[PDB]
């Protein structure tokens, strides 16, 4: 669960 | 229809009217769109003369022609744009911003936009030459509707290019200077001013959460969500890119998007006939399912889980890969109840079908999410039901094939899954 | 989209 940045 | 040789003769005549006529002829050549002779003009040495004509305030026609001609040279490759900058054009165009003639200053705005649009360095060099003050001063009216339509469009586009590009991002202290005008243009009722402001906002929200918060405390999220529901695709695309950028930040920044009603638009976006919209909307969903459990519950409440199942079933493969990411983030952060609901929506079969895909990363993401669901099944004691369930849609067949292929992480996770639930 | 040439 980690946010993916562009 | 002059030749470049004739234009050079007119430019070197030292006769101002001859120079004006040759510059207009050069502008006409440079403004045909099937192969304008940019390199021929540059190799002739005309750029320094064009820049010097920018400062002939006595002859405003030669100012306009030179600005137009230099604008079109700067519209080309980075080498051609460099040629314009090397001729000292930046401070000359910035001076032209203060021209009493609207078309001339408008053309200086266009030229500066082309130069900043080349990349980080030229954008920063335009800022360091002090272009922001006179650019924003052109918009210092109480009501933007009193400005000419094309004038406003050109300023918005040039401002969007000053906010564009990374490594490095624009100076924060110049973004702060631009932001209030940018929010004003974002509320302006013109589809192309709207689209360009959304692009600018999408650029500024790409990167560290500090820059995301810097856009967010200006209040643009409700307007972004309003524009997300537009019918014009050129408006929705940058608007959705900005929303997607914001939900990559903190949970509070993500909540501001959810509180603005953005989730109500996503049944449209997740079935959008345009592929990049579907892909962007699904990537956004993946970053929202990576949030808190109450935010995953918001996704469930808006009925978006059946839409995520549909994207995982039939979509562009890139969109499907973002759907696999959305499910893994969901199963990693959700409650057992939310996972149970996700399986009840029929996620297993479309998930198993993508285990045969020829992409190593998506198998990792999928096999990971299978571990997630099984971990919830252990807290219900119903691991046998999930075993027969993956049985009944050709799932174990895939996982026992994936049991033995090149990538290390996939077969390590594959053997684990097999020993632990299929024996 | 980066750059724009002005046409007739």
């Amino acid at each position: 669960e980690e946010k993916r940045k562009r | 229809n002059w030749s470049v040789e004739d234009i050079v003769k007119g430019i070197n005549s030292n006769n101002l009217e001859s120079q004006l006529q040759a510059t207009q002829a050069a502008r006409k050549l440079l403004s045909r769109e099937k192969q304008p002779p940019i390199d021929n003009i540059i190799r002739a040495g005309l750029i320094p003369k064009f820049v010097s004509f920018l400062g002939k305030t006595d002859c405003s026609p030669i100012q306009f022609e030179s600005a137009w001609a230099l604008t079109n040279i700067a519209s080309g490759t980075s080498e051609q744009t460099k040629a314009v900058v090397d001729g000292g054009a930046i401070p000359a165009f910035i001076s032209l911003l203060a021209s009493p003639h609207a078309h001339i200053s408008e053309q200086a705005v266009w030229a500066l936009g082309n130069i900043a649009g080349d990349g980080s360095a030229f954008r920063d060099l335009v800022i360091k030459h002090g272009a922001i003050d006179p650019l924003l001063a052109l918009l210092a009216v109480p009501d933007l509707s009193t400005l000419a339509c094309g004038y406003l469009r050109n300023l918005t586009w040039t401002l969007s290019n000053l906010c564009r590009n990374k490594n490095p991002a624009p100076p924060l202290d110049a973004v702060e200077q631009i932001l209030p005008t940018l929010v004003r243009l974002l509320h302006h009722n013109d589809p192309e001013v709207l689209a360009d402001s959304c692009w600018a906002i999408s650029y500024l929200t790409d990167g560290p959460n500090e820059r995301i918060e810097m856009v967010v405390k200006k209040g643009v999220v409700p307007q972004l969500v309003k524009l997300l529901g537009a019918t014009e695709l050129p408006i929705v695309t940058p608007a959705l890119r900005a929303i997607g950028n914001i939900v990559t930040g903190t949970d509070e920044q993500t909540q501001k998007v959810i509180d603005a009603g953005a989730l109500a638009v996503f049944p449209s976006l997740l079935t959008n006939p345009k592929t990049n919209i579907q892909k962007e909307a699904t990537w956004t969903m993946s970053n929202i399912t990576a949030g808190r459990q109450d935010q995953i519950q918001q996704v469930v409440n808006h009925g978006l889980v059946p839409f995520l199942v549909g994207v995982l079933s039939k979509a562009d493969f890139k969109t499907q890969k973002e759907a696999a990411w959305a499910i893994t983030n969901y199963t990693s952060g959700g409650t057992v109840e939310q996972i149970v609901y996700l399986v009840h929506c029929g996620i297993i079969e479309p998930l198993m079908n993508l285990l045969s895909a020829k992409d190593t990363k998506i198998i990792q993401v999928i096999l990971d999410a299978i571990s997630n669901i099984f971990q919830a099944a252990e807290k219900l004691g119903e691991t046998e039901k999930l075993s027969i369930m993956i049985e009944e849609c050709g799932g174990l067949d895939k996982i026992e094939a994936l049991q033995r292929h090149e990538n290390e992480s996939v077969y390590k996770a594959s053997l684990n899954l097999i020993e632990k639930y299929f024996s | 989209q980066r750059k724009r040439q002005k046409l007739m």
